[PDB]
């Protein structure tokens, strides 16, 4: 559904927002996200991170999140997968400015 | 009975538009389609037999694109379309021609919108214009449109959050040319001007925010939240309420010095968050600080003439006297001789809402300090050279003078930026 | 109208909203004629034909 | 909805127009066929400015093509985007000019142009509002300079206030490819500075040189330099055709650029331009493109800023980006190259975002910069034409074409006075 | 965030260089492709000590390769691990210095060097806070140590503050690569002198003999020894990168080892080397670490200390250990060689713990020996560069780049002033 | 309202710091997130708006790895944000880098956080300053926050928990010098400085403890233990009430005098335990024994002036009063002809708490023996000729110089450590 879409663009737009705010922070997200000591963010790790972010989001949404920063069917979000999402623009921006597709 | 008409030009105005009003429907509780699932929306919006509700604003822009970009987002039904006035061609920067020859025809139908909403108050605070000091829309069109509501409603409070220049950041090269200008058409028509720097609003968010790369929309969501915190008193009962009409009175010593301080406390991100006490002496301190304000003009070069202080959540009485009483026994802090009080203490039990999805955090207590001082005659000192610098070249004169204006409106706005300075300094002095 | 009642800025509205888009313009309207329209504007689509 | 009426002159303003709209029509997502296929609502939402609609979907350029030769615009039907133009827009005669402005001025000229004009006049009366007029054209060429000089003039006369903006490719300094260069670029430099409100100056040699340096090409032939002047001409205009975060329309760059009216010689430049190579490993951020676009080899322009002082510049960023960073890259190339700033305009850069970035690369940003730079190109070209002029070499094929020996002499002094203007403001104290 | 920017000298530099950033590459859990596979926290907490964040998750070496034929950084760059490193750090030139220090460091290297220095300075004024600069190269090569010597003269005026690091192949006794080997590393002993704050020595022939008696390989090729210098260079800065029961920086290390500053070359080993026949026959502890740390083959410079006396002895040990074990050992040692250390020092070791020992070894242990020993291995390159310099052999070739006769003879006063110094303090007694 | 600063300088005052706020958490009830499930926790910790317990420490460091260990640590919710203070550069073990180049930006936000943190306290028994004399960071920085909380903050006892290097053993090698020249700092700015030795408190863990891998962790448990007895009185009511500005009148004879040996007792592990009466006499001989010490210095070679006896758990006045009249009447042990007393016991109902994980076993009762004695002129005399040694060569003193100090320093401070030798000599004299 194009509101889905819309959903997740805003959503990944948001989350790109608040990250990248200064140099580097996208990495010390990142190394908050997982308290355990293995780079892998599992998904209890993402919605901890993300509930920590002040972001009023569903659980099935953040599902949804963790399913497209590709865990390259492994369940756990490497550093790789996690910087290709939440980049500064890229797929965040293409996504937020193609609403036709 | 308490309305407000809030008028927004230029791209700066529309643009923090988009945030007070983002912020006024999560305040009320108003869906972005435009109703909601008493009678405290009356300030901001007006409810129709339906039960959707319309804010009693004005977005005027030259420009079609900014009012479309409303037009296309999320609050499409929410604002009347009529409401959303397109010019066709941008004013360019250009004073004269936002104030001489395109921002006529266009300002005839911004008044003519204002009456019909001004038609349906039956009260009326004031009006609150939120413009850009620094360029055609903004300047020319506005300074026409305060013009107008001066000659026509008179009496009626025009409250203008202009935005000038930075002192050395900027983003147009004619800004010190149409920021003299508008200042010479505001000085005269507004009653409260609260002076607000993007560069001052930048560190603020660099520094409390910890954003190193803020943006228009950090900024429109702090001006927000100083606009809402400032008018809480009109739509939440509180302790020592305060009024639009109450500003002026313990604010303005003088008609000419009504050009006012903004800061806003505190300033805290969702993780800094419910670390540290943000007790209400914490907080004022915060609102305080230089570091805080919300215009790049240092208060310790001049002197405090009088402080309203807005406090909004759980804010006792004897909190912020303990506070204010601090404030005053610091040393740091200096006020005139003649005005022993020189402080505006207003409570509200209403604490300020938080936008989802914004930077800022979900605080009990909040400050908005909103100051008269002779400070701000340092930001005018900096465009009075900034503009002759250019003027003794006559730079970019011919585009102003090709839309229907002289040499001798830019030596008055000039002469009459002077005088400011002067009785700023005079009523800085003993 | 349709961009207003459009939320998504996708170009393609449901039954239910070109149908009240439509009512806006002409109040007469039902919804049956408007749904014969989008048919013969767009053949094989589940729904959201293009404003 | 301010439309902008595109017109190509020449050869040279005709192939370069052909890939400019080839590459509108890209970003629009249209179809050599006109229909739009491009998935995106604000496409199609400010495609008015260059486009109208036909009968069905199809979007057609707001584009006039202008020759004397029809060979040159039967390559343009033949392109890839070659049938979106309006076929009636095809103004060509049959005997084109020998590289000769007196025939592309004088002789020739003036019968094409009453239709050129009708034309011209037709497809702006069609425009609810007006922005203005672009004319893609090449100084140092018989019909391109002269038709596009007259037409220029032309349009003046009809429509002051609207819009003047022109892209010229000003004749190479070091190799030039016709004799009669000198002769058509000093005749037209004259009439541009009365005539054209705001004006583009670009060099076959800077371009070779960018994309020999910056885009490293091995062999690249005039299609590529077409693509470049292609993503300038796109960029200067993007902020009218997509929502901007700071929008800034042509009228506001012309108002923040130009100081004094003689003043409008621009010289531009696009980024990010990088090689194939490298391209994994540059990092695309506000600083690294403010860091290329202030690079001397990033312009178009063959002049390097270095010699000169920045009188006034323009950067369109194009990309989700924050203002505050664009804003601080920019105050810190002031205060670190305050030697190459007009030391009397406080602020010499205007900054304009907007939201849509080109398609394919994550950011952009167009430069735009007035600086006393141009002033030794216009000196070089003044010292061809005088070298030329005193023994009057080719003087007699424009002498028999009926214009007097006159106009050299005052087109000549036109020029050296811009030249003496631009030397002025470059050596110009405050106070 | 004390970032280290490292830099590699001519063939021997790039190629132990190259084998470093596989090595450190290995300990943060970084592919070849750039991004971050490590699985681990501690690896990426003080990845921004020698790595920058790319575009993706992509991390860039801080790394500059510097020559003056293109050889060795095409087989470097067409490594297992050459990707990582930014083609912009690869600043070379055509024709190489032919062994030649004078070439490396007035004539060609010269030109480079401006290059050199700006990618210097980019890579530097992108760090937060610098601990300073590693340099990679070999003493007795034209292009290794002049350009090194040159870089780091620049990097000294430019940043005084500001650590300097050093890691030089110095000569080998017994068997000399190439004929000028006294030449050039007289030259560049005196730059190292005055510039470098601290320097590490290293012999070809002494890493012959450890992998040849500890480690007992059959055909040790240079990867090898590279290997081994990579692991020591890898273990002198893991207290920076990883978190330390007793850490230690770069600062402190100079500090505790330096008593004198124009004393500031030191012997370094690293333990456990252990052959693959008796590695499950060893026993994995503080004591046989500490063991093995004391002995003379152990050492990688040829001199070996028993000749000499131990001025100050650092030990970065890492590892899960108990300080209480490191400390007696330590103590221990110095009772019992008592003869071996210097008197007027009350303690002569400074000991410095990490708690994450490199992949593979449970406990490890890098040794940084100031001893008066290598006053043997500057004697001895007394002796060689006295014996040609009497002759003037091969000198005409530094004449003719430009050079001095009295530049020569100033290296070999300095250097034989620092082989007296190391005598006097190696007899020097106390009160 | 008996509110005490604790302040952390350096790895090893912040790694000892780690244990005893472990400690203290675990005595109080703490949880580490910061909140437990009548306020004995307000002389080390102040309650927030959540019940939150915060500590009223200050971890401060050159280095930021150790901060960032408790920032990512078990801790990271209990320690306030701005408390954990980094630098950016170590001090390299250069006293003149941490006390004069490096150290001075830190110090002042070190004294603004502690401005912060005494305006929290209703009263303030003093400062508890955790440092490593023997390291930059620890000597330099220290000692210089040692000197600006003296001269601003005035009356406040400093009480200095100084770990001085080991005589044979050690880890660094400029170790004498920074330790001479801190030594000669805290000589006259620290109230009570307390000795520790890692040499001794690894052959105590080797011997008691039966540890024959003593490590860090180890030591600073010890340390937190001692420590922790020290305090119980403040915290915890018993027979005898002790105080914080009752150690110096009970214990510092002269002030220049004020350098204590701390031994505790019993030592021993869970396996040894409840095998052994444990008896008060008999943990009081203990404590008295020179393998006790937590200092490698022979107390028969010195005389004792004070010795102030702290007691934890099931300790009664007869049986302290039995066991201090016996170790009188013990010969071995030495006092003072001026001091016929010499002696300050003191008793608090609340027995020591076991770190869960560590060595030391439930004992029901305690003995923390802090001794003022003439007797550690030994150690010093020890220091003052490893300086002199290298003071003869200057070694590494241009390392020292670089950064702004001079030869007169080395030499003023050595200096003052002969004098205070002679003045040892003196007050062990009749
Ligand atoms: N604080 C703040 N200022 C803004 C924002 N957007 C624009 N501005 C300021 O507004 C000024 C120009 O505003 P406008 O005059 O309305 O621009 P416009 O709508 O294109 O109209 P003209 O420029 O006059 O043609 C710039 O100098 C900016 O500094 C914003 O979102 N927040
Ligand atoms: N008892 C004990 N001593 C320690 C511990 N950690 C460090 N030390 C001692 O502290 C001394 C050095 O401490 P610091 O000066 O703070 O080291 P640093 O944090 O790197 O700061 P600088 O060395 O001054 O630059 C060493 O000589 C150790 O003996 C510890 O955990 N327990
Ligand atoms: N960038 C670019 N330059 C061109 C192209 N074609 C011609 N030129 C240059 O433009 C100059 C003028 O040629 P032109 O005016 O088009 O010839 P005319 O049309 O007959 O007047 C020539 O010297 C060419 O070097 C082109 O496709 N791209
Ligand atoms: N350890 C090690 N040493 C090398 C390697 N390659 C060369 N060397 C040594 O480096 C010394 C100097 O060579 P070098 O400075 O690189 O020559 P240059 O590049 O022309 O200056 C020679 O004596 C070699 O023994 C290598 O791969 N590893």
């Amino acid at each position: 559904t194009f509101e889905q879409a819309q959903s997740d663009a805003l959503l990944t737009s948001l989350m790109s927002t608040k990250l990248n705010q200064y140099r580097d922070k996208l990495r010390l997200i990142f190394r908050q996200m997982d308290g355990n000591r293995n780079s892998l963010i599992d998904r209890e790790e993402f919605i901890r991170g993300i509930a920590k972010l002040r972001i009023n989001v569903s659980k099935a949404q953040v599902e949804r999140l963790f399913d497209l920063c590709d865990v390259d069917k492994s369940g756990e979000l490497d550093y790789e997968e996690f910087v290709n999402r939440f980049e500064e623009n890229g797929l965040a921006s293409a996504a937020r400015n193609q609403t036709r597709a | 009975m308490r309305e407000v008409i809030s008028i927004h030009i230029g791209q700066a105005g529309i643009q923090v538009g988009n945030a007070c009003w983002e912020l006024y429907c999560l305040e009320h509780g108003i869906q972005p389609d435009g109703q909601m699932p008493d009678d405290a929306f009356n300030t901001f919006f007006s409810e129709t037999g339906a039960g959707k509700h319309v804010p009693r604003c004005i977005f005027l822009d030259l420009e079609p694109t900014v009012v479309d970009e409303v037009r296309t987002g999320t609050y499409r039904q929410l604002f009347h379309p009529e409401q959303l006035i397109s010019g066709k061609e941008d004013a360019a920067n250009n004073f004269a021609r936002g104030h001489y020859t395109i921002g006529k025809e266009i300002v005839d139908l911004a008044l003519d919108r204002i009456r019909k909403l001004a038609d349906n108050c039956t009260g009326l605070q004031g009006f609150l214009v939120f413009n850009a000091v620094g360029g055609g829309t903004g300047s020319g069109l506005g300074s026409l449109l305060l013009e107008r509501l001066s000659v026509d409603y008179g009496k009626k409070s025009k409250l203008g959050f202009t935005v000038y220049p930075s002192p050395q950041v900027s983003t147009a090269v004619v800004e010190p040319y149409n920021s003299v200008l508008s200042t010479h058409s505001l000085l005269e028509h507004t009653d409260v001007a609260v002076m607000l720097d993007n560069e001052a609003i930048y560190d603020i968010c660099r520094r409390s925010l910890d954003i190193e790369r803020p943006t228009y929309t950090n900024l429109n969501r702090l001006i927000a939240q100083v606009i809402s915190s400032l008018t809480a008193s009109l739509r939440f009962d509180g302790a020592l309420n305060v009024d639009i009409t109450e500003f002026q009175t313990n604010l303005v010593p003088y008609p000419r010095i009504h050009f006012m301080l903004s800061s806003y406390a505190p300033i805290i991100s969702a993780e800094k968050a419910y670390h540290e006490q943000l007790s209400v002496a914490e907080i004022t301190n915060a609102a305080f600080e230089p570091a805080s304000m919300m215009v790049k003009c240092d208060p310790r070069h001049g002197k405090y003439m009088a402080c309203c202080l807005m406090y909004r959540g759980d804010v006792v009485p004897k909190d912020v006297n303990a506070s204010v009483a601090t404030i005053k026994t610091k040393r740091t802090i200096q006020f005139v001789d003649w005005c022993p009080t020189g402080f505006k203490c207003g409570i509200n039990y209403q604490p300020p809402t938080v936008v989802p999805g914004g930077d800022l955090a979900k605080v009990q207590r909040a400050v908005c300090m909103i100051s008269n001082s002779t400070a701000i005659g340092e930001i005018f000192s900096r465009l009075d050279h900034k503009f002759d610098l250019m003027y003794a070249k006559r730079a970019f004169v011919h585009w102003y003078v090709g839309e229907g204006m002289e040499e001798g409106e830019f030596s008055e706005a000039r002469e009459d930026l002077a005088a400011l300075e002067k009785d700023f300094e005079e009523v800085g002095a003993e | 109208v349709f961009v207003r009642n459009d939320l998504t800025r996708c170009g393609q509205l449901p039954v239910r909203d070109m149908t009240r888009c439509c009512q806006a313009l002409v109040p007469g309207i039902s919804e049956r004629q408007v749904a014969a329209v989008m048919a013969v504007v767009d053949p094989n689509s589940a729904g959201g034909v293009d404003y | 909805m301010r439309e902008i009426v595109h017109i190509q002159g020449g050869q040279c303003g005709n192939q370069i127009g052909a890939k400019f709209w080839e590459v509108v029509s890209d970003e629009h997502g249209i179809d050599p066929t006109g229909t739009y296929h491009g998935d995106s609502d604000l496409q199609l939402e400010r495609i008015n400015v260059y486009f109208n609609e036909a009968t069905g979907g199809r979007y057609v350029p707001r584009a006039i093509l202008m020759d004397l030769e029809p060979g040159t615009m039967d390559s343009v039907r033949s392109g890839p985007y070659g049938q979106i133009f309006r076929p009636d827009n095809f103004v060509f005669g049959q005997t084109g000019a020998g590289n000769n402005w007196a025939k592309g001025h004088y002789t020739e000229g003036a019968e094409l142009i009453d239709s050129v004009l009708d034309v011209v006049r037709k497809e702006a009366e069609s425009c609810d509002c007006l922005q203005g007029f672009q004319v893609c054209h090449s100084l140092g060429g018989g019909t391109g300079s002269g038709m596009g000089t007259l037409l220029i003039s032309k349009i003046r006369e009809e429509y002051p206030d609207r819009m003047m903006l022109t892209f010229s490719v000003v004749p190479s300094p070091k190799v030039s490819d016709t004799v009669v260069e000198p002769y058509n670029a000093t005749l037209s430099v004259h009439q541009l500075v009365e005539n054209a409100d705001e004006c583009m100056v670009l060099d076959n040699e800077a371009l070779y040189d960018i994309c020999f340096r910056t885009l490293k090409l091995t062999t690249p032939t005039f299609g590529d330099l077409n693509h470049l002047i292609s993503a300038v001409m796109s960029g200067i205009t993007c902020c009218l055709r997509f929502p901007g975060q700071l929008n800034a329309d042509l009228r506001k760059l012309a108002v923040n650029l130009i100081p004094f009216p003689r003043l409008h010689f621009f010289m531009v430049g696009f980024t990010p331009l990088t090689s194939r190579g490298s391209q994994q490993y540059r990092a695309l951020t506000v600083p690294e493109l403010t860091q290329q676009m202030w690079d001397a080899k990033n312009m178009m322009c063959a002049a390097d800023p270095r010699h000169g002082r920045y009188l006034t510049a323009s950067a369109l960023f194009r990309g989700r980006m924050s203002t505050k960073e664009v804003d601080e890259q920019m105050l810190n190339v002031q205060n670190k190259n305050s030697s190459y700033f007009v030391e009397w305009i406080p602020n010499n850069v205007k900054s304009s975002v907007c939201d849509i970035p080109p398609k394919g690369l994550k950011m952009s940003a167009t430069f735009i910069g007035n600086s006393t730079a141009i002033q030794e190109m216009f000196k070089r070209v003044s010292e061809q034409f005088t070298a030329m002029f005193r023994r009057k070499a080719f003087l007699h094929w424009y002498t028999g074409e009926g214009m007097d020996e006159m106009e050299f002499t005052e087109a000549e002094s036109n020029m050296n006075d811009l030249v003496s203007e631009y030397q002025q403001y470059q050596d110009a104290s405050a106070e």
